[PDB]
């Protein structure tokens, strides 16, 4: 998926 | 709609390369990721640039940082901030700018796969890009769920509340009472599966048409700053031609250029002209535009 909306 | 370009060099060389490689390959199509550049000049004001009315108005409101906005703590301490972004920003309150219309363009031309967008205004759908062709990454205002159990909401719920004065009395679910908010993806929070499935299954598209046309990635308007969105350009495939309009070079075509690379400085509505003249479409535009 790729992972929580981030920096 | 009118736009200049960015310095006195000019982009129609580096564009036509672009609607050459379209013309060598007839039947192939294109897939976009597009950022927020793509709808400035729209008249959307960004949260983060003081001297907009948003900025200040949630500079009142002890909004501690910009993006403390679109963050699940604050907003579930404090809901006023993000109703009062949502207030400026609801759907319907812009028009698509004439590169949103080259997406519907491409559309009609049946030369495009897909468009991943990071933006919550929905121009492009509002543009009349088919539901199938759009992946909002970041999700958007036309689903709401209560954020504790997840129950579904219609979206006119929450839009009913922004035309209060003043704002108060948020939405809370009917059964276990937590805040109800719309199905934007906030920071700290994973984005929609639909995201990750069509880039898998575009992925292997991709990987595929390099052995039969050629497809092409366009990348406009992005930082490409944010994660996991910003991952794709990385991933696309060695042997498929990345193309990026940006007025600056950012991420992996900065991090890691290709040889193949393209890249182009330039307004997204300029680039969008552009593009128009070089594949000889100004006819069908002009129609889309005046209609
Ligand atoms: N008209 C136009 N054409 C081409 N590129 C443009 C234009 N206007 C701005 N830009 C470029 O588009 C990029 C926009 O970056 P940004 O404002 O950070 O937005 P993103 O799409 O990448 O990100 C969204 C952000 N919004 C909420 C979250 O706070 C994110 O950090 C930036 O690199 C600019 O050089
Ligand atoms: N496009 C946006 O409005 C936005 C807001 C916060 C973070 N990323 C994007
Ligand atoms: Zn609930």
């Amino acid at each position: 998926k790729g992972g929580a909306k981030r920096h | 709609m009118a736009s200049m370009s960015v310095s006195t060099a000019s982009t129609e060389m580096s564009v036509r390369k672009i609607a050459a490689h379209m013309k060598s390959n007839p039947n192939a199509k294109v897939i976009f990721m597009v950022g927020a550049g793509i709808s400035t000049s729209c008249g959307i004001p960004d949260f983060r640039s003081p001297g907009t009315g948003l900025y200040h108005n949630l500079a009142r409101l002890k909004l501690p940082y910009p993006e403390a906005v679109f963050d699940v703590d604050f907003f579930q301490s404090d809901p006023l901030p993000f109703y009062t972004l949502a207030k400026e920003l609801y759907p319907g309150n812009f028009r698509p700018s004439k590169f949103h219309y080259l997406l519907k363009l491409f559309q009609d031309k049946d030369v495009l796969k897909r468009v991943y967008t990071q933006n919550i205004d929905t121009l492009e759908r509002q543009a009349g890009v088919k539901d199938d062709l759009i992946i909002e990454a970041h999700g958007s205002f036309a689903h709401c769920h209560c954020i504790g159990c997840g129950k579904v909401y219609p979206p006119q719920v929450f839009k009913s509340k922004l035309a209060e004065h003043p704002i108060k009395d948020f939405v809370k679910c009917d059964v276990c009472g937590e805040l109800v908010k719309p199905a934007i993806v906030f920071f700290g929070e994973d984005l929609p599966d639909s995201f990750s499935e069509t880039w898998l299954n575009d992925s292997e598209w991709l990987r595929e048409k390099i052995t039969t046309q050629q497809p092409l990635v366009i990348v406009v308007g992005t930082s490409l700053a944010v994660y996991p969105f910003a991952s794709l350009p990385e991933e696309i495939p060695r042997k498929v031609k990345r193309v990026l309009c940006n007025l600056e070079t950012v991420g992996d075509f900065k991090a890691n250029k290709r040889p193949t690379d393209l890249i182009v400085h330039q307004y997204s509505d300029e680039f969008a002209e552009q593009l128009v003249e070089e594949l000889g479409w100004q006819e069908d535009f002009e129609k889309i535009l005046t209609a």
